[PDB]
């Protein structure tokens, strides 16, 4: 499922991850289009940040939505 | 051997000794050199490719294998430089990458390899493969990317692109454009995004459009830019046409005032890709009836024997408000104006009632009403989520806009460009600090290559902003400069 | 009172005594098909959309459908038919 | 130029001028796009040279040269050499600026070069049509390609007719 | 005399379509509609096709009557120049 996560300037990120896809690498695909490496896009799932596997069903399994991500560096 | 044969021979043997020397020292070890062709070309051994070409040119069949190897290397470099790119900056990055490959390899051929014609033909045969390279079971991408590149370079953008610089950009763009396999598809796109770029006044200059047309009038036939040119000669004349119309207003027979500026854009029929309205029968609003019926007279006398077809889905009007306080003027199409016509005398307008004033079928009526309610200038009187044949509507008086001439979806180019350029700086912060986790110490000039290599599949970064953005990392206490070496950098983490 | 100020209207002009026709039906291209003017005029009608292809020729959809029954090429330049504008 | 062999000599002359100067452009002047653009403008004016009140000879001359190269000739020109000439010929044909007349002449002398059998080889026309289709779009060689296609079918069409007699 | 082989050529066109001098909207190979009237006085020899640079075919009478009051080809707005 394609995502419409907002960014630092109202951009979009295409996760292309289904609701059963874990957010451990789902944020990497969203940040692949934007440019950020996998373990740097500390995305906020409308109230919390995904940790470890973090299957997308935890974040209400929303389709697309708008996930404002943090630009937290040095997290690699 | 050249010096020796010059010293001790008659001139008639000045070319047979060197020929028979190469046939026992190069042409006899030809397979041994052709095995090293791969390593000499793929690694770009510039000092050694010159000796390679000098040795191989003398022998008979030495060159073709090196020609094939350079063609394969250019093919693989073109694929590597055009494998994965952003979906947002796809046109400009692709065109500049192809031009970069072409310029680099033509410099390499003309310096190292004496600019041999066969090597240039190999370069062209490889760039032809890489430019119109298509994924299996998919349509080729080169025509639409180059058409969008022309659009971006000719749009009224805020990149600070001067006329001379964009002329240079188009003259360099013809280099990649000549590699398109199907230019009749590129002209299908370029004549379509020249309709939008040039019927909305969106072209940055009506001379660069002519220059770009004339750069295809000579890169292809005249018939190629025969519809491209009949558009540009429809908008230049249309400026004269409006003046002639306002002078026909001054015929001094009766009072022929309209109440509308009516800045017409009469176009040719077959030239413009604008499909004549295949549906959506329309009734002209009572305010535009005078303008339509008198321009019909003017185009009947001053240009006899023509039949206007009156496209309505690219018209645009400026209508004021109905004294609702803080009046605004709306830039909407005529589709979004007849729905505001019966809306005037009656505040409560049913879906059935406007069929007697707008006369337009529900196919696009729902679309235009949805586009209105997206910004919400009109609202459903009932609670029905969709639009049915028995709907009702009235004014959303609570709606307000920050602009009197507020935009409707069909100086913002400066703000959008800065926001787009901000993501470039934002990614550059999100690229430097990864090296600090890799080696923790990098030089002033070496960090440029690491950042660019981190953004090869992305925008091409500016060298000045690399220094500018890395200074933002200093006062953020992320990284800092050591006083011993200005090139060496240290960071707190 | 809603009042308009300016109208940036557009209009394609065509020669009055040069009429474009669907090359198969030989009727007016914006008008009805030959089968839509004889059989399905009363029954259904209002479905004779002008077909467009890579050939860039204007055809009635019913006419081009009847043409594509046994032969594929466009009946003005013998090119391949893709009906994709 | 010698009026008997004006096409080939003219094309060779303009081609060698382009080659010599493009060698001079980037071996000496670092190959700026400005200087290459100057070369392009200058050679465009050179090839499009016409006496006043007289039509340009360049489209007809290049059509004649390409017909001569593609002609079934007794000079024994091999297919590789003629293909190399055609690859180098486009460097001249690019500068014509009146290519809509060149195709009128090229199609006019491809009709003679196809019915009479004067073609060097049937697979050498595809080495020229595809070098103008790729260089000027498909709509340029939409009648050149349909003239060639009627040859790749006619013999087969004859094999679909003689059997029709049997 | 007798013939062993003759190599005939033959242009082929669909009968559903026809090339038309669009000013008169009549057949290119047939007579123009203005010489269809008062045909007794007209010898029909001068009714030749007047091909222009546009690769367009028209009756000579129709295209000349067009050029008498207009200046462009009646299928595309290009300046008319006679070719053959
Ligand atoms: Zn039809
Ligand atoms: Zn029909
Ligand atoms: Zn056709
Ligand atoms: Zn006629
Ligand atoms: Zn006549
Ligand atoms: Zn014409």
């Amino acid at each position: 499922m394609l995502i419409k996560v907002k960014t630092l300037t109202g951009k979009e990120i295409e996760i292309d991850i289904e609701p059963t896809d874990k957010v451990e690498r789902i944020k990497e695909r969203v940040e692949e289009k934007e440019g950020i490496p996998p373990q740097q896009q500390r995305l906020i799932y409308s109230g919390k940040q995904m940790n470890d596997e973090k299957t997308a069903a935890d974040y209400k399994i929303l389709g697309g939505s708008v996930l404002h991500l943090v630009l937290a560096l040095r997290g690699g | 051997e050249e010096i020796r044969c010059r010293k001790y021979l008659h001139p008639s043997s000045y070319t047979k000794v060197i020929h028979e020397c190469q046939q026992r020292m190069v042409a006899d070890h030809l397979q041994f050199l052709h095995a090293e062709c791969h390593n000499i070309i793929r690694q770009e051994k510039k000092n050694d490719m010159a000796n390679m070409y000098v040795l191989l040119r003398a022998v008979s069949t030495g060159l073709p294998h090196m020609i094939q190897e350079l063609q394969n290397h250019i093919h693989d470099e073109g694929l590597r430089a055009t494998s994965n790119l952003t979906q947002e900056n796809m046109p400009t990055l692709f065109v500049e990458s192809v031009l970069e490959v072409h310029g680099k390899f033509v410099q390499l051929i003309n310096t190292v390899l004496n600019g041999d014609q066969h090597f240039m033909s190999a370069l062209d045969k490889a760039l032809t493969s890489v430019v119109n390279y298509r994924e299996p079971k998919s349509v080729c991408k080169a025509p639409e990317l180059l058409a969008k590149y022309c659009d971006n370079l000719l749009k009224k953008s805020a990149k600070g692109m001067t006329e001379n610089e964009v002329e240079d950009r188009l003259t360099s763009f013809i280099t990649v454009f000549k590699y398109i396999d199907d230019k009749d598809v590129f002209q299908k796109f370029y004549a379509r995004m020249l309709a939008k770029r040039l019927i909305h006044g969106l072209s940055m200059s009506m001379d660069s459009e002519e220059a770009m047309i004339n750069k295809l009038k000579q890169a292809c036939g005249y018939e190629f830019t025969s519809k491209l040119h009949r558009m540009y000669t429809d908008m230049s004349v249309s400026a004269d046409l409006n003046n002639k119309f306002n002078n026909f207003i001054k015929n001094q027979d009766t009072v022929i005032d309209l109440g509308i500026s009516f800045q017409i854009y009469v176009l040719q029929a077959g030239a413009w890709p604008l499909t004549q309205a295949p549906s959506s029968t329309f009734a002209i609003p009572q305010e535009l009836e005078k303008s339509v019926q008198m321009f019909e007279l003017f185009y009947s006398q001053h240009f006899s024997g023509r039949k206007l077809t009156w496209l309505h889905y690219l018209c645009t009007g400026e209508v004021k408000m109905n004294y609702l306080g803080k009046p605004y003027v709306a830039m909407v199409t005529t589709y979004q104006m007849a729905v505001l016509l019966a809306f005037n005398n009656s505040e409560t307008v049913s879906y059935k009632e406007l069929q007697d004033s707008t006369q337009m079928n529900e196919k696009e009526l729902t679309k235009t009403i949805k586009s209105l309610l997206d910004v919400k200038m009109i609202n459903h009187d009932s609670e029905k989520e969709d639009i049915d044949a028995e709907s009702s509507f009235s004014l959303n008086m609570n709606f307000s806009s920050k602009r009197t001439k507020f935009k409707i979806t069909t100086q913002e180019m400066e703000q959008t460009r800065s926001a787009v350029d901000e993501d470039r700086k934002m990614y550059l912060q999100a690229a430097i600090v990864r090296i600090m986790k890799a080696r923790k110490v990098l030089r002033h000039n070496a960090l440029i290559q690491e950042v660019i290599s981190q953004s090869r599949a992305r925008f091409n970064p500016s060298i000045s902003m690399i220094k500018k953005c890395i200074e933002v990392l200093i006062d953020k206490q992320y990284i800092e400069r050591s006083q011993a070496s200005a090139d060496e950098y240290s960071y707190v983490a | 009172r809603f009042e308009v100020k300016k109208w940036n209207a557009v209009a394609l002009w065509a020669w009055d005594i040069v009429v474009d026709n669907c090359a198969i039906c030989r009727n007016h291209i914006m008008d009805l098909c030959i089968e839509c003017q004889a059989n399905q005029a009363s029954a259904t009608s209002e479905e004779c959309t002008v077909a467009w292809g890579v050939c860039n020729h204007a055809f009635h959809f019913h006419c081009i459908s009847r043409w594509l029954k046994t032969r594929q090429v466009c009946p003005l330049d013998n090119r391949e038919w893709e009906f994709q504008k």
